[PDB]
RNA sequence: AUAAACAUACUUUGAAUCGGCCAAGUCUGGUAAGCAGGACUGGCGAUGCGGGAUGAACCGAACGUCGAGAUAAAGUGCCAAA
RNA sequence: UAUAUACGUUGUAUUUAUUAUCUCGUGUAUUACUCUAUCAAAAGGGUAGUGAAUACUGAGUUAACAAAUUAAAGCAUAA
């Protein structure tokens, strides 16, 4: 067959690299990744840790010309982007084909905030961590250096929250409704015949 | 004579799983005793599958 | 043409599947099993499916 | 109308850090997480299908496939080893290939 | 508060190796990570063994009087007295595990009554609820 | 005790070579050196292959053209098979 | 995530969850379904209508062999 669908990954308390590591096998396997909320990613060590980390990573640069040397991105999702480049094949097709399948997004965007999202469990943070090892999220280090849409996704998603909020209590009123009507068929005198046999294979 | 499995009984409903009618299911009445294959009715007035 | 001649044989000798209709009706939805296509669904893994 | 095969994915050839051997196809699939659900599949049959635009003045068909089948797993993950009547094109890395319910034992 | 604790007569499930989805009772406490569990095998089947604690499942049941190091011929007592398994079998858990044993000796048939039929009634249902 | 008949003993004629370098449960001169010079053995030179990311010498193992298997060093998050 | 209480709801993500085809029978109900109109709107929006699918919920016909994605050529007019 053919994967036309895309796998939706929701970034939230998962681990960078371990995120990433998963994801760029799966991209090698034709796989369509989006990674939603790639700001929310959590990293090792405190804010000040991160950002000498940082730092030893903006030296790097070409010393007869910077334009020519290595490019140092600041948004989040350009973090996860980098990570995930770093586990793919370099400098082939196979490569560079799989790179073509991965989008990250700062928040959750028009066509994935009504998809059905994923989770990693090697990648979920409260399994690979100790409670009490600091960690940063992706956002909040990004800021730090220089990434200057840090409070537009923050309105962005606050107002998908509250979408979100009424959606989920008015779609929980009708499922209530439904259930109940369910156990009226269910018990109802004439369905019978079709209830034995949902209650002899545990359905009912 | 190939030796049939065990589950392949007269009477057994059997899945056909390759070739034209794949996926449809038909009834099982005996084996060919000289070629070794399966004859099958997956009764035509019900699945369309001949003799 | 061979199709035509041998349409009456092959029609004839479905005097086989009197018996076996009749007896797939007595069972309740075993009719609507016999005719539709078994496929598998989402969930089923061929190695933990027992028929 | 139906489906009767399970989507496997062509991993790659069995290969070494620095070699590749492409008579075995090393195949992930779907649903098998382990070398123990693994048994099943031994034996079985697979199909690489590919479409190919051919020319209106040509015979050429425009489904091909590529026949073969499992013969043993590949680590204690349900990564499977299978041989093809001619060794899959290293170009379909990552497609799908059909793993059907025949050789039946059932 | 914590609601479930791993102490002496606390009934655990064990989740895998041969004897997963089977009860046994802890009746001594080696470290933070090792326990003895005597789930009692005249009952249960699962033979006093020392079990690390990542490989089972705290249950809401305590049988009473049961202690340190508590003899099988006295744990199967207590473990009837509070009546375990009959508890058991009316929790998610309990009804949990009785539907998986129900659904593993399903064959294609079986499963081709309950998709049409569950279809039909989940249909059935929806009809029922009307939109003003 | 063990091994040894395509064993053993050779005879004649002749080639090339006698700039060597490396390792170390070794040594001398030197503060020391990827320094100079030695004792025993294995190597590189003359040698590819699997591994140590890369490497004359390290580790495994020495090579007719191939198929299928068990392996060696060493590995099993991704690049990279596990 | 040391998550108010209670429960642990166990134990297979995507690809991959429709009872073969067509016809016959009457209304209701439902829909993140289609289209039209309108109010709105960088909405899985509201209102009215229409069709489609499904349930109440049927009955009948047919199947046997077969078959079941772009190529090749031009320049009149217009910006």
């Amino acid at each position: 067959s053919t994967n036309n669908k895309v796998t939706v990954i929701d970034c939230h308390g998962h681990v960078l690299g371990r995120v990433a590591s998963v994801v760029a096998k799966h991209l090698l396997l034709g796989q369509k990744f989006v990674l939603v909320r790639c700001e929310d990613l959590q990293v090792c060590g405190t804010l000040k840790m991160r950002l000498v980390q940082w730092e030893l990573y903006q030296r790097k640069r070409v010393n007869t010309n910077p334009t020519r040397g290595a490019f140092h991105h600041r948004s989040p999702a350009d973090m996860v982007r980098k990570a995930v480049r770093g586990m793919l094949p370099k400098n082939n097709y196979r490569g560079k084909l799989a790179l073509k399948n991965l989008k990250c997004f700062e928040g959750c965007p028009a066509p994935y905030d009504k998809m059905k999202k994923s989770s990693i469990p090697e990648a979920a943070a409260i399994y690979s961590f100790n409670p009490t090892r600091k960690r940063t999220l992706l956002g909040e280090l990004g800021t730090a250096v220089g990434w200057k849409y840090a409070d537009v996704v923050a309105k962005n998603e606050a107002e998908r929250k509250e979408r979100a909020a009424k959606w989920y209590a008015a779609k929980q009123l009708k499922q209530k409704a439904v259930a109940e009507a369910k156990e009226k068929i269910l018990a109802d005198e004439k369905y019978k015949a079709k209830v034995a046999i949902l209650k002899k294979f545990g359905y009912a | 004579l190939e030796k049939l499995r065990k589950s392949i009984v007269p009477g057994a409903i059997l899945i056909i799983v390759a070739g034209k009618y794949a996926g449809k299911k038909v009834v099982f009445l005996k084996q060919c005793i000289k070629s070794g294959a399966l004859i099958v009715t997956g009764p035509f007035k019900i699945n369309g599958v001949p003799l | 043409q061979y199709e035509a001649k041998k349409a009456l044989i092959v029609e004839k000798q479905k005097q086989v599947d009197e018996s076996v209709v009749a007896e797939i009706k007595k069972v309740p939805y075993l009719k609507e099993y016999m005719a539709s296509y078994f496929t598998l669904k989402n969930g089923d893994h061929p190695h933990l499916l027992k028929f | 109308k139906c489906r009767l095969h399970v989507n496997a994915v062509f991993m790659g050839f069995q290969r070494a850090q620095r070699n590749q051997y492409p008579n075995v196809a090393l195949l992930q699939i779907s649903g098998v997480n382990t070398k123990e659900d693994t048994p099943f599949y031994i034996g079985k049959r697979v199909a690489y299908v590919y479409k190919v635009n051919v020319k209106k003045g040509s015979n050429k068909p425009a489904i091909r496939a590529i026949f073969g089948k499992i013969v043993a797993p590949h680590g204690n993950h349900g990564v499977v080893k299978a041989r093809f009547l001619h060794n899959l094109p290293p170009k379909a890395m990552g497609q799908n290939l059909k793993v059907f319910l025949y050789p039946s034992n059932i | 508060v914590f609601s479930r604790f791993v102490e002496v007569g606390r009934v655990v499930l064990m989740k895998t190796g041969p004897f997963a989805s089977k009860l046994a009772v802890i009746v001594e406490i080696l470290d933070h990570n090792r326990v003895l569990v005597d789930g009692p095998q005249a009952i249960t089947g699962v033979p006093r063994q020392v079990v690390n604690l990542n490989t089972i499942s705290l249950t809401s049941f305590v049988v009473n009087k049961v202690t340190r190091g508590m003899t099988h011929k006295k744990l199967c007592l207590r473990f009837t007295q509070d009546a375990i398994i009959k508890r058991f079998n009316k929790t998610a858990t309990g009804k949990a595990i009785e539907k998986r044993i129900l659904r593993e000796k399903m064959t294609d048939f079986d499963k081709f009554q309950v998709s049409i039929i569950n279809r039909k009634i989940n249909a059935a249902a929806k009809i029922a609820v009307s939109k003003k």
